[PDB]
């Protein structure tokens, strides 16, 4: 399929920004997550960013790291997070939907496989966390030869090779990493202007700015900057922390922010 | 791009976010200079020498070999400044991040030894030291935290995933992903995504290299076989390094097998676990059928990382070295037996290596052997552990 490359092209045709939630898939349980999810696009997210439960989510802050433990706490598996990919992909045809993954999870039952899997559910991309683009090769290939698009990750520091290297592997979106550091809403990261023309000269895929993004105001910062969109995660996951009790009132607060959040990507 | 190989046939690689790349070329750099550097070997050399006590002695073990063909002897790292093998490499690192004009330290511990090794290396060399450590582990292990602290170090516990070294392994990386412009990560054993598998050999290879000479000097020849424990692969591949082009001289490395390999509570991945990728690298690994890590089970606290270094998966996949599992029970015995026979304690960690060597004695007593068990640390940490032990036994 071309999710993504539909949606960059429509939201273009609108002068329009992309915003993209992240969340851990089951947290805080498998029901209550799918109906995030459907809150999450219904609320106006544009594409999403999923995680699977993994025991050592090295590049996330605490805010992440909880959500995962919340997730295992329910007992969710990486075969369920399949499972609910496909009904999220039956209930919503266009959306694209991208993984974050750690390499031992795409590695276990063999990548090709994963990949496979991936395909068959309808996810669009994947982004391995812990997979630097020296890594990258089998996963590329893997992920190219199943139509999914592998995300690679452009630090703010990015020299001429690395960008060249990011604009010809990747597809789908480009991930414009804001600051150093893991996930996090408290550290706001990201002076960018610079790397998203090179990757535009490059003919990379649209750049997504990640990390640190939390406010209406950074998402239309991003646009400004010339990014196609903004990726937000730790600042959707603490309104699931927030609201555990509520269930009710935590797709309220989900449904606000989201709200926001896109509201700020429009011209 | 990068100076070294950073494989071992399939198994290492540099298996880290992007943003930490940068951070691992710089690494690899400064020690490929470093180790062309007279100056920087002198100074290496004089700390090991003259703050660690290098060389250590290789003791003849003449009790516990008594009416059998077997003789034994024993590298001392027992001996080192802080009773363990990790000393000489935590000092070439402090080097490393001095020469890199770095003034500040990140270390992972499980069981308190790295964390030790690297407070103390710290505190001689000017580098302020952070320290993560499973909460578990904290809880534990209040001696070791207690010296870390005595020794100026900030012992940061974890309290995310299974809150143990695993954990802080995480934790240290992701400190490192922010804080490397100013920071040296202190990896503390020979795994981890490339350069730390090399490097970390390189400063431990002197036990090796002394250990040959001093057995040439004994007794004219090299060994039948060099045994040492496994628990990321540091000591081990400190004593093996110098002797693998020597293809007479068995490598032999003990994994903990804890209650029994069949229990599924052990440490042993190189020889019962799966490949996986995890704490940047390619290795075997205690994990689940569906790829999240798991623990590595031992009655020694110091055999806990769940997975090994690259270059032991390597040199057993080609047939070089071979590596066995030796249980708690048999690690107990041997520790007792090394006490009551050279007055000697040994680390538990230590006492498995000593376990298979007497179990290659015992088997076949007259078969000739000589063998050198790599000490790699002193056991007076364990004494409460094994006193526990012999007390629920009744003993
Ligand atoms: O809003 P924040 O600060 O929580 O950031 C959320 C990001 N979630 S994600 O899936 O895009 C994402 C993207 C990349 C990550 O690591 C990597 F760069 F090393 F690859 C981790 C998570
Ligand atoms: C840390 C330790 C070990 C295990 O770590 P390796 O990296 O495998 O050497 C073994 N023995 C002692 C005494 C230790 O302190
Ligand atoms: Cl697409
Ligand atoms: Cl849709
Ligand atoms: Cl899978
Ligand atoms: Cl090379
Ligand atoms: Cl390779
Ligand atoms: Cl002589
Ligand atoms: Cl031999
Ligand atoms: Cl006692
Ligand atoms: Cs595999
Ligand atoms: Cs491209
Ligand atoms: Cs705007
Ligand atoms: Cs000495
Ligand atoms: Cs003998
Ligand atoms: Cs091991």
């Amino acid at each position: 399929m071309e999710r993504y490359e539909n949606l960059f092209a429509q939201l273009n045709d609108r002068r329009e920004g992309a915003f993209v939630p992240f969340v851990t898939l089951g947290d805080p349980g498998i029901e209550q997550s799918l109906k995030i999810i459907d809150t999450l696009i219904d609320a106006g997210a544009d594409a999403l960013e999923l995680g699977v439960p993994f025991s050592d989510p090295l590049a996330d802050g605490p805010t992440i790291q909880n959500a995962n433990l919340r997730a295992f706490a329910a007992g969710v598996t990486p075969a369920q997070c399949f499972e609910m990919l496909a009904l999220i992909r039956e209930k919503h045809p266009t959306i694209p939907i991208g993984l974050l993954m750690y390499a031992n999870l795409v590695f276990n039952n063999g990548i090709d496989a994963f990949y496979a899997r991936c395909e068959q559910v309808g996810v669009d991309s994947v982004l391995v966390a812990d997979v630097p683009v020296e890594e990258s090769a089998p996963f590329r290939q893997a992920a190219l030869r199943h139509n999914i698009a592998p995300i690679f990750i452009c630090p703010p520091n990015a020299d001429d090779d690395l960008l060249r290297q990011v604009a010809s592997y990747g597809r789908g979106y480009t991930y414009l990493l804001s600051r150093s550091g893991v996930t996090g809403a408290e550290n706001r990261g990201a002076p960018l202007h610079h790397l998203i023309e090179k990757l535009k000269e490059y003919h990379a895929a649209p750049a997504l700015q990640g990390f640190g993004i939390s406010s209406p105001e950074q998402v239309s910062a991003a646009v400004r900057a010339g990014a196609a969109g903004a990726i937000s995660g730790s600042a959707i996951v603490k309104i699931i922390e927030k609201n555990l009790a509520s269930p009710k009132q935590m797709l309220a607060e989900l449904r606000s922010f989201v709200s926001a959040m896109k509201a700020a990507s429009r011209a | 791009t990068t100076l070294l190989n950073p494989y071992f046939g399939e198994f290492g690689g540099m298996y880290v976010p992007q943003i930490l790349m940068p951070a691992l070329n710089q690494l690899e750099e400064a020690f490929v200079s470093a180790q062309k550097d007279p100056e920087f070997q002198a100074q290496f050399a004089d700390l090991l020498k003259n703050y660690a006590g290098r060389p250590t002695a290789l003791t003849k073990c003449q009790n516990i070999t008594a009416g059998t063909r077997t003789t034994l002897y024993l590298k001392r790292e027992d001996l080192l400044h802080g009773g363990a093998h990790k000393t000489n490499q935590v000092l070439g690192q402090a080097l490393l991040a001095k020469r890199m004009g770095k003034s500040e330290i990140i270390a992972e511990t499980g069981a308190g030894q790295h964390g030790v090794a690297s407070a103390l290396a710290s505190a001689l060399l000017g580098l302020k030291c952070r320290i993560y450590m499973g909460a578990k582990d904290v809880e534990r292990q209040s001696p070791n935290v207690f010296r870390m602290r005595l020794m100026g170090a900030e012992v940061i516990p974890v309290h995310s995933g299974s809150a143990t070294l695993k954990d802080a392994c995480n934790e240290a990386l992701r400190d490192w992903s922010g804080s490397y412009e100013t920071a040296h990560y202190m990896l503390g054993t020979a795994a981890g995504p490339h350069p730390y598998p090399t490097i970390v050999r390189e400063f431990q290879r002197m036990i090796g290299e002394e250990t040959k000479a001093q057995i040439l000097d004994k007794e004219g020849r090299l060994p039948d076989a060099v045994i040492a424990c496994v628990g990321g692969g540091s000591n081990a591949i400190g004593m093996f390094a110098d002797f693998i082009n020597d293809t007479s001289v068995g490598l032999i490395g003990v994994e903990p097998g804890g209650h029994g390999i069949e229990t599924g509570e052990h440490g042993a991945p190189l020889k019962h676990g799966r490949v996986g990728i995890y704490f940047g690298m390619k290795a075997p690994m205690m994990q689940t059928a569906d790829g999240q890590i798991e623990e590595s089970y031992s009655i020694s606290a110091g055999l806990d990382f769940p997975s090994v270094g690259p270059q032991h998966a390597y040199l057993n996949s080609i047939g070089r070295a071979d590596y066995v599992s030796i249980t708690d029970d048999e690690a107990l015995e041997a520790f007792k037996t090394l006490c009551r026979h050279e007055g000697i304690i040994p680390a538990l960690e230590s006492s498995h290596a000593l376990a298979h060597a007497l179990k290659m004695m015992r088997e076949q007593p007259e078969k000739e052997q000589l063998l050198v068990v790599n000490l790699s640390g002193r056991g007076d940490k364990d004494i409460f552990t094994v006193h526990d032990i012999l007390k629920a036994r009744g003993e």
